[PDB]
């Protein structure tokens, strides 16, 4: 089955949830990881 | 380490014995591709290797090519003084008189 | 400024010995294919002990009168015009010269440049640390120097190793332009035991001055050695020297001076006894590592040695141990290469070799002598 | 005539096996002596060969610097728009202020201070 | 038989249809074990390294 | 490439490695060890029993990769002249890191050493911290170690005039003789009279001498292996890299320990 | 049960590239994250986001340089291009530890989580990217927190070292039938001379870092000087590992950037052996010079005069490539694709950044520089504009025989234009800054300092929206990427020249000096059955 | 000297040491900017000529004499910085009689200064403490995270040595304007020298890195002439 | 005559590397004429302004 | 697993290569216990044989399309790196010549064609 989609870990065509949302979800979450962060040490210092 | 005298004797010995379209079109991209101008002796081997390979599109190019090899104008002048009756013999026609 | 003078007088020597090592690498392969001897060879690397040995008594008697600072600039010029030999010189002639001017270049920013440390920091305490600083990048030269000679020689030509050394002279010069009655030595080399002390380190660098000039044409014979390589297989003794004086210069004080120097006597016998068989580049590791070790051991167990005899026998200035070393390794580099094409013409390579390590092993058991002097 | 005269406007549309018989028309064409060319023959010769379609087109054409420039605006003129919205809403102290500002001017003139270029903690 | 099986091995690990190290009588005592301790040890460092953020101590 | 039935086997001399398990187990381990050693020092566990399993499931790894290295020599058959001779690049370029620790150790003992601070008065092994005797059982270990090398020598001497009573002794003593290293040095640990804080000098001291101990628990462990695949027919005359392996690590264990008695022990 | 014996139980060598890509976006788009967090606290004076902490500060700063020097410039410019490329160009099959390979990719997402968990487990570990020895004690930092942070830095250490003794023992034994070790091309070159130093710096910080680690857990008196042990120890076993670190990260982008310019450039390189010869020099020059970051400790007079003159030499052996880079564009044409453009950006950009190195090796400027923001601008533009432009370059240039896939060539080029204005504005008044002195790692400054603050805090707003739209270019890449080769002759590798017709040239249509432009579209799992021969 | 609003180069010296440095680093700015102009014309060249070029010189891949010339003329240029450094770099300390010794120990937030001269036969040693005026307590025109409480005052044209230790970490004493920048580590004794040419105000940061509030640690030197001195010495 | 050209890519190196440094020194030269030399000025006339005043 | 070879002429697989056992009590030598592609090398080294070729390519003649310099291949591509006829003189160029069409190295012009074995 080599080809062109054969050589990626994740499946991108002929797929039931479009591949925009794991597409998307990947790079909000590594966006947003290192807000937690400081959102939990601020919470912990009495800080809002 | 070359001098011009054995650039213009080296080329036209590749240039008479070229077979197919695809060695005319190698001997002469390496043959534009050094500080020496061509000879006007050797781009009267590539003409005639052009028209035993049959093609036109390639004896046009040459002339084209020149012009830009050139540092003047005067220079491209002397050259199409001298490749005067190779071109009308041929039949060769320059870029600038066709218009394409 | 003394800060200025002791870099100075440091750079100077680093330089000097520095060109003494990088021609190692070089001169006995250009000489090699210009052909296509060995008593030649063997004279051109043993002129500058020579000239260096003959030119120390009137260095003095020059310095007197002029001072310190114009001889000091006359090692620089000869210096700069022995670089510029080397540079560009394929006659067999213009070498010796360029190795001949060089002692007299060597001396000339020695003698005067020790003199003028000597004469800056009076403090008799100060002085031993600054002439222990400054003599330090001596030993520095001959680790910086061989590397250096035999890759720019296999990578680019013979002047490109031999003019950046000037240019770097030409800084020294600019530099030092912008600053600008003891018991004799002939007495202390008349009481045996100093002739002990220094004869040990005289047949322990006989080694290594013999292996200078001999080891690359045998290493391109038998070996098929490249031209960086001749380099290579120095590395390891100079290295090995860091190492020797770092440890056993504190350990010599408690295990005793004496044993120190017989066994790195033994240890560098059988080094250089196991040179010979070596069919590789790796068998030269190990060899190489001993012979740097044991000298190491052996200097700086016997300097110390010459420096209480010499205040304890004598009466004592500053230089004297200084001078007494210098007598001895200039008459041991002029005397090693010298019988070198002698004693490797008619017999071959692994001979010499096996001659000076019986030597080194013999003349071991002599430092018993050295216990408990009077 | 119509097959090779105006091959400018109509080369790229036309499939790769009405492609192969125009070349395989002009190679047979070409080994008579030249002068007996059309015109239109010796320039869709050229055409064919040394013209510009397929590999011989520009990377960039005019309406694709276009595109790059006022893409880069509307990228810069959101990046404006996001910090403007966290500058109204800041912490300004009390130090930021002109009436605060003139009067560390007085203290560093009469401690005569930056004698050279200058002095001044106005910035509003 | 004798001391050389190694003869008798080496048409077993060839020709074997399975994983080398899965195809001996003998991986299970290997296997079983350490697939079974490598989960409890890395569920025990990560209910401690959930429990350490929140603050709590032993 | 004109035999006959050239294309029924590999065209080139090289190790086509099968898909296995053990670099994710080995790293899943690693990573329980990391935490669970980094909460443990400062609470957050209490009980000591998960850094042990830790420890356990990551020496197990390393042994069920080896398994798996020996059954594709011995058993499958895939290890050309050129597999060999990468196998023994490699294993070199590990012995030179692990031989640059140690470089790392010798200059934190230099830069101590030669520079004594004005708190401890300037004196090397301080006042009330008495040194170790040197002619004791630290001439003891240099004697044994100095031996293991000869007897590992006529081990592989006798491998390759193929006498196999005679390569097993050679092995049995020399594992018999890296335990009584170890012994002698853990009999000298509970007879010294200072410890890891008491000053720089005990610090380093035990951190050059305690990675030594590390890196001989490591050869009696390679040297069994290598006496019970010579009991059991695995090594022939001509192709044993795991007998080369071995001694390549001996001797330069043997030559650190010959800096670490000249510079730790006696100097000073 | 497929998927997990290619993708979990891996051997090949281009299916663990891939993971290396999909980890270093990761965390690339989290240590940015990490610097907008810093570029928002640094706008105007006062306590702005981060209310009043100034740990969180700190916290982000060293989470921000660890997650970028770490875990986005080693992994892509080792693995994504050092492990997919280099057996390609050499002929080999796969690598020949591929077990290793595995474990390599392995160490890391568990190293990523200690950091994380360095980040919730306390107030943090604050000290800095370089862990001082006084301050990452048990005084000021009292929790599992430096602790995680140190097992962070040994995993990736394991990883790279195995690593590296992998790439010098493929390319010593496992070449073709005719490729000698004078026949490699360049970047085979760049990732031997990497490994080199990695295997000869690696160990030095693994015994500082665990010295400290027993410093702080087992009262071992290393660098407590009422004990008898010296801080500027660790400075030392630190920074021997910290110069040939920074050359790490560059000399892998040193070949990229080669190659790219001898094809855009239908030229081959000038002197290659003179660049194999002046990246050798730069490696070995790396290791004998570390004491340049530490001239404030009260260094002799006589060691400040060596380290000035062994930092100068090294630019000898830049300028050799530099000046190489431009003669080997000179006499050729220049098509300006995308991967060209980045290629330009980096010799302007680059040269930039490495001068003002030589402002800062001299002992006696130092006393004005260190300790302020003039060397964060001078790294930067070394770093973040040389080697983000090296991988960004490489990834344009080697993405569709990796894919078979294709990208918008529009959407590029404002991407490029947008990382150079933003990266361009936010590093260049850091020099201002610094001359008028303004001091590293603080949070809050003096009113001064507002205005270029203000400046700089624009740029990484321009930046983000830079990765935003990387982000939807890698989108329309994968979706819809098969018909995005006819929108530009971007896609062609290379032009045809004058005289060859379009006709000749569809036959005869690529034209290389390496055997990555050969293979197929998406190159086959197992590519050389039969070896490649060499002349 | 108090910094400026838009920057863009050096504070105003106030000690040859500092001046040393400006000229020193105006003098290697010179060939930088000689070398920046060489690349950067080459490059416009290059856009300006060869940009999609017919002819290709494929076979101008060697150089003799070019690439000696570019291995030589940066190593002549290094020659020359490297004259001036090292005569900077030897010559300017406190080469005859310094004159006045200011101790100064870095705790953690704060600044302590001591005058090792001036002692009575009991031990009256002058000392003081410095530490940061917050914000809320400013008075009108007091400058934001730099002003302190108690500052440090010496003389005009007096040699001042300066030495820095610290007690719990690695501090940093830094007063740009007149060229000092010294490191303070727990167990060691470090030295630096300034000697002031003319009466002002010199603000000055910590450098290294020491914690939570390493934001607020300034250094604030006065030089008032010698009656000033001697009238603000015997009031403490 | 006009059909023998020879060496035309050299001259246009040697006219390239002689305006490139001519450039960078007119660059260099305004650095240290125009905007450091008086600056020095600048700051000697004011320490020969502020010891007129002690004197007197 | 089969019956064992004794020279590269019987050997038509892996499963020819297993071969005798030692005998109990001594070191067992490499004809007496090697197995797959070691015992190949083993059996070929004996004779002369070598199954793994390293010799470059052929750099004497150039190649036309009438008389093609034939590569030797066990699939329908493979990879030939041209240097010259000098065999130094031309740059590195590299080609792919398959079943179907024959590799013309742009600058020399050496025409390369696949013997498939
Ligand atoms: C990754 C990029 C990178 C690279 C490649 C280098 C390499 C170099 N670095 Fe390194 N450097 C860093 C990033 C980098 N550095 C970082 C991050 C730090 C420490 C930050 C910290 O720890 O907090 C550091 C450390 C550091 C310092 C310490 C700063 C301090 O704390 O005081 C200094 C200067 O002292 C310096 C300068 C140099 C120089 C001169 C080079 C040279 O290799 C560059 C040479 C480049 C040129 C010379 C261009 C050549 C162009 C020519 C046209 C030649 C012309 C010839 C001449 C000018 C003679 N670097
Ligand atoms: C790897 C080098 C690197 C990178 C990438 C960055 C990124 C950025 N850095 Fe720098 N920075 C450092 C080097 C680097 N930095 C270091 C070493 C420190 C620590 C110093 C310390 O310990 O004190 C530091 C810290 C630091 C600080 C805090 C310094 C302090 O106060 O002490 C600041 C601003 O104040 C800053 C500026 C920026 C900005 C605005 C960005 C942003 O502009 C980010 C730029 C955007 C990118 C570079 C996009 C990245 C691309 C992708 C994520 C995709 C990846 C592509 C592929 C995988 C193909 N950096
Ligand atoms: Cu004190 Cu910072
Ligand atoms: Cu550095
Ligand atoms: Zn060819």
């Amino acid at each position: 089955d080599v080809g062109p989609y054969s050589n990626l870990p994740f499946k991108v065509k002929n797929r039931r949830v479009p591949y925009a949302v794991p597409h998307f979800l990947f790079f909000a979450i590594g966006m947003g990881i290192p807000f937690f962060a400081c959102y939990v040490q601020l919470k912990r210092s009495g800080s809002i | 380490e070359e001098t011009y005298e054995e650039f213009s004797q080296r080329y036209e010995k590749e240039f008479d014995e070229a077979y197919d379209l695809f060695e005319v079109q190698r001997v002469l991209n390496n043959c534009f591709s050094y500080d020496i101008v061509p000879s006007p002796a050797v781009i009267g081997k590539a003409l005639n290797a052009c028209r035993r390979v049959n093609d036109y599109a390639t004896a046009v190019r040459v002339f084209e090519g020149l012009k830009h090899k050139v540092e003047t104008k005067e220079q491209y002048d002397a050259y199409l003084e001298e490749l005067k009756d190779v071109r009308e013999e041929l039949g060769i026609d320059l870029k600038e008189e066709l218009f394409p | 400024s003394r800060k200025l003078i002791l870099f100075i007088v440091f750079l100077a020597l680093l330089l000097d010995n520095m060109l003494l090592t990088v021609v190692v690498p070089i001169i006995p392969s250009y000489l090699y294919s210009i052909k296509h001897e060995n008593v030649q060879v063997g004279l051109l690397f043993a002129s500058k002990a020579t000239v260096q040995l003959i030119t120390n008594p009137f260095i003095g008697l020059l310095t007197n009168r002029i001072g310190y600072p114009i001889p000091i600039f006359a090692g620089f010029c000869i210096m700069f015009v022995s670089t510029i030999m080397f540079a560009f010189s394929s006659s067999y002639a213009f070498l010796l010269i360029a190795r001949s001017l060089q002692g007299i270049g060597s001396s000339c920013s020695s003698v005067a440049g020790m003199g003028m440390l000597a004469s800056v920091y009076t403090d008799d305490e100060e002085r031993g640390n600054v002439m222990g600083i400054a003599l330090g990048g001596l030993a520095m030269g001959v680790l910086v120097g061989p590397p250096f000679g035999s890759v720019l020689y296999e990578f680019v030509g013979k002047t490109a190793p031999f003019l950046v050394l000037a240019a770097l002279v030409l800084l020294d010069g600019a530099i030092q332009l912008f600053v600008l009655k003891g018991t004799p030595l002939t007495t202390l080399l008349k009481d045996p035991y100093i002739l002990i002390a220094a004869g040990s380190i005289c047949f322990a660098n006989m080694g290594i001055a013999m292996l200078e000039p001999a080891l690359p044409i045998w290493m391109m014979e038998t070996m098929c050695s490249r031209k960086w390589q001749l380099g290579v297989a120095f590395l390891p003794a100079s290295i090995s020297y860091l190492i020797g004086t770092n440890i056993f210069g504190i350990l010599a004080h408690k295990m005793g001076r004496w044993l120190c120097a017989l066994l790195g006597m033994i240890i560098v016998g059988v080094s250089i006894l196991c040179i010979p068989f070596a069919k590789n580049i790796y068998g030269l590791i190990a060899p190489n590592f001993g012979v740097g070790f044991a000298i190491g051991m052996v200097d700086s167990s016997m300097m110390p040695i010459m420096g209480y005899l010499v205040d304890l026998r004598h009466v004592s200035v500053y230089g004297s141990v200084y001078a007494i070393a210098d007598v001895a390794f200039c008459m041991g580099y002029a005397i090693g290469p010298s019988a070198g094409g002698a004693i490797a013409k008619a017999i071959g390579f692994p001979w010499l070799m096996t001659i000076i390590g019986i030597i080194d092993i013999l003349f071991a058991p002599l430092c018993f002598f050295l216990r408990s002097p009077p | 005539n119509a097959t090779v005269t105006n091959l400018e406007k109509r080369w790229e549309d036309l499939p790769e096996t009405d492609q192969k018989d125009i070349i395989s028309q002009l190679s047979e064409r070409q080994k008579l002596p030249w002068k007996d060319l059309t015109l239109s023959e010796k320039k869709a010769a050229w055409y064919i060969s040394f013209g510009e379609w397929g590999p011989r087109r520009p990377v960039h054409t005019k309406e694709d610097k276009l595109y790059i420039f006022w893409g880069t605006v509307i990228g810069i003129v959101i990046s404006a728009t996001i910090f403007g919205a966290f500058r109204y809403n800041r912490n300004v102290p009390k130090t930021m202020n002109r009436e605060w500002q003139a009067a560390s001017d007085e203290y560093l003139k009469s401690k005569n201070a930056e004698p050279f270029t200058g002095y001044s903690q106005i910035q509003s | 038989t004798a001391t050389e099986k190694i003869i008798e091995l080496q048409k077993f690990y060839q020709s074997t249809n399975k994983p080398i190290y899965a195809a001996h009588p003998r991986s299970k005592y290997y296997l079983i074990p350490y697939f079974g301790l490598l989960g409890v040890s890395v569920a025990a460092t990560l209910f401690y390294t959930g429990r350490a953020c929140f603050g709590i101590k032993d | 490439m004109r035999i006959q039935n050239r294309e029924n086997l590999q065209l080139f001399p090289f190790h086509l490695v099968t898909n296995s398990p053990w670099p994710l187990t080995t790293s899943l381990a690693l990573m329980s060890l990391a935490l669970t050693l980094g909460l443990t020092m400062h609470g957050y566990i209490g009980n000591h029993l998960w850094l042990f399993l830790a420890i356990s499931l990551v020496l197990s790894s390393i042994f069920l990769w080896v398994r798996d290295v020996v059954i594709e020599g011995t058993y499958l058959g895939d290890h050309t002249i050129a597999v060999r001779k990468g196998l023994n690049i490699g294993f070199m370029l590990f012995v030179l890191s692990e031989i640059l620790i140690f470089a790392a150790l010798f200059w934190s003992y230099f830069h101590s050493a030669m520079g004594p601070t004005i708190e401890i008065g300037c004196q090397w092994p301080p006042v009330g911290i008495t040194s170790i005797k040197p002619t004791e059982l630290p001439l003891l270990n240099t004697i044994i170690l100095l031996a293991s090398g000869a007897t590992v020598t006529w081990a592989h001497h006798s491998i390759l005039y193929k006498d196999r009573q005679g390569t097993l002794v050679g092995l049995f003593i020399t594992t018999l003789l890296i335990i009584l290293f170890v012994g002698c040095q853990v009999l000298e640990y509970t007879w010294a009279t200072f410890t890891i804080a008491d000053s720089v000098f005990g610090s380093i001291f035990y951190a050059g001498t305690g990675l030594h101990f590390i890196h001989m628990v490591m050869l009696i462990v390679m040297l069994a292996i290598c006496y019970a695949r010579m009991y059991f027919y695995h090594f022939t005359s001509n192709h044993h890299l795991g007998l080369e392996t071995t001694i390549l690590y001996l001797h330069v264990l043997d030559i650190i320990w010959l800096f670490l008695y000249i510079v730790f022990y006696w100097w000073g | 049960m497929n998927y997990i014996n290619r993708w979990l139980f891996s051997t090949n060598a281009k299916d663990i590239a891939v993971l290396y890509f999909i980890f270093a976006l990761f965390c690339g788009l989290l240590g940015s994250i990490m610097s907008l967090i810093l570029r928002l606290e640094l706008s105007a004076p006062g306590n702005q986001i981060l209310m009043g902490n100034h740990q969180l500060f700190n916290v982000v700063a060293t989470a921000h340089a660890v997650l970028m020097v770490f875990f986005l410039v080693m992994p892509a410019a080792i693995g994504f291009f050092g492990n997919y490329l280099l057996p390609l160009m050499i002929g080999a099959s796969d690598m020949s530890f591929a077990r290793l390979n595995n474990i390599s990719f392995w160490l890391l997402p568990p190293a990523l989580v200690s950091l994380l968990a360095s980040a919730l487990i306390e107030n943090g570990a604050g000290t800095g990217w370089t862990v001082y020895p006084p301050l990452a004690g048990v005084q000021s930092h009292s929790g599992p927190s430096v602790d995680l942070a140190i097992f962070a830095l040994h995993l990736t250490s394991i990883s790279s070292l195995l690593g590296a003794i992998n790439f010098i023992t493929t390319t010593l034994n496992m070449r073709t039938i005719g490729m000698t070790m004078s026949k490699l091309p360049l970047f085979v070159w760049a990732v031997v001379f990497t490994s080199i130093l990695l295997l000869l710096s690696l160990p030095v910080l693994s015994a500082g870092v665990t010295l400290l680690l027993l410093d702080r857990n087992f009262n071992t008196s290393f660098f407590e000087p009422a004990g008898g042990g010296d801080p500027i120890l660790y400075q030392h076993l630190f920074w021997f590992f910290g110069h040939p670190e920074v050359y790490i990260l560059i000399i892998p982008g040193f070949g990229i950037i080669s190659h790219i310019v001898s094809t855009y450039s239908k030229k081959p390189v000038f002197g290659a052996i003179g660049m194999v010869y002046a990246m050798g020099s730069i490696g070995f020059l790396g290791l004998l010079v570390w004491s340049h970051h530490m001239y404030t400790v009260g260094l002799d007079v006589d060691s400040r005069a060596y380290f000035t003159s062994a930092t100068m030499v090294i630019a000898v052996p830049t300028g050799i490539k530099i000046f190489s880079w431009l003669a080997t564009l000179y006499g050729g044409s220049i098509r300006y694709t995308t991967p060209m453009l980045y290629a330009f950006a980096f010799l302007f950009l680059f040269t930039v950044g490495g001068l003002s190195g030589v402002v800062l090796s001299n002992a006696s400027l130092d006393i004005a520089f260190h300790d302020t923001y003039y060397v964060i601008g001078h790294f930067h533009y070394v770093l973040s504009l040389g080697a983000v432009f090296s991988l960004f370059a490489g990834y344009y240039y080697w993405s569709p025989l990796i894919t078979g896939l294709y990208y918008n060539n529009n959407l590029a080029n404002i991407q490029f234009w947008l990382l150079f204005i933003g990266t361009n504005v936010t590093f260049f008044p850091m020099h201002f800054l610094g001359l008028n002195g303004m001091p590293r790692r603080i949070p809050d400054y003096p009113d001064a300092f507002a205005g270029w603050n203000a400046i700089s805090s624009f740029g990484s707003l321009i930046s983000i929206i830079s990765v935003i739209l990387f982000a939807y270019v890698i989108y329309d890449q994968l979706v819809n990427g098969l018909t995005n080769k006819q929108l530009s002759t971007n896609s062609l590798f290379k032009n045809p020249d004058f005289i060859e017709s379009n006709i000749i040239f569809n036959d005869n249509s690529i034209k290389s000096s390496s055997i990555d432009f050969l293979l197929t579209s998406p190159p086959l799992p197992h590519t050389f059955n039969t070896p490649a021969i060499q002349s | 000297d108090v910094p400026t609003p838009w920057g863009i180069f050096f504070q105003d010296s106030a000690t040859p040491n500092m001046e040393g440095i400006i000229e020193l680093h105006n003098n290697i700015m010179f060939y930088l900017v000689l070398i920046l102009t060489f690349v950067s014309y080459i490059l416009y060249t290059i856009i300006y000529n060869y940009s999609n070029a017919t002819i290709v010189h494929k076979y101008m891949n060697h150089g003799q004499l070019i690439e000696i010339v570019w291995t030589t003329l940066p190593a002549v240029i290094l020659l020359i910085i490297a004259f001036p450094s090292f005569i900077l770099l030897y010559l300017c300390d406190e080469v005859i009689s310094p004159a006045m010794t200011i101790k100064a120990i870095g705790l953690q937030w704060y600044w302590k200064y001591e005058y090792s001269d001036f002692i009575n036969d009991d031990g009256e040693i002058v000392e003081f403490e410095s530490y940061v005026i917050p914000e809320e307590l400013l008075e009108d025109g007091q400058l934001r995270l730099l002003d302190v409480d108690a500052s440090v005052v010496v003389p005009v044209d007096t040699h001042i040595r300066f030495i820095v230790s610290s007690a719990d970490v690695i501090h940093d004493f830094c007063v740009p304007a007149l060229g000092v920048k010294v490191d303070a580590s727990p167990g060691r004794l470090n030295q630096t020298s300034a000697l002031i040419q003319r009466e002002g105000v010199y603000y000055g940061q910590c450098s290294e890195l020491c914690g939570v509030m390493h934001s607020a640690m300034p250094i604030k030197i006065e030089a008032v002439s010698l009656y000033e001195f001697i009238n603000w010495l015997d009031e403490q | 005559s006009l059909t023998r050209i020879q060496g035309s890519v050299k001259r246009r190196i040697l006219t390239d590397i002689s305006v490139g440094l001519t450039l960078g020194f007119g660059f260099a030269s305004y650095w240290w004429w125009g905007v450091h030399k008086p600056t020095v000025a600048h700051r000697e006339n004011y320490y020969i302004e502020l010891a007129k005043k002690k004197k007197a | 697993q089969f019956k064992t070879a004794t020279s590269i002429a019987e050997v038509e697989g892996l499963e020819n290569l297993v071969g005798p056992g030692a005998k109990t009590g001594t070191v067992p030598t490499d004809l007496e216990q090697a197995t797959g592609l070691e015992r190949y090398e083993l059996l070929g080294k004996l004779e002369g044989i070598e199954v793994f070729d390293e010799t470059p390519l052929e750099a004497v003649r150039k190649g036309t399309m009438k008389d093609p310099i034939l590569i030797d291949s066990y699939d329908d591509y493979r990879y030939v790196g041209c240097t010259g006829v000098p065999a130094d003189s031309h740059n590195i160029e590299w080609l792919k010549p398959t079943t179907e069409k024959n590799a013309r190295c742009w600058e020399c012009g050496s025409v390369y064609k696949l013997n498939f074995l």
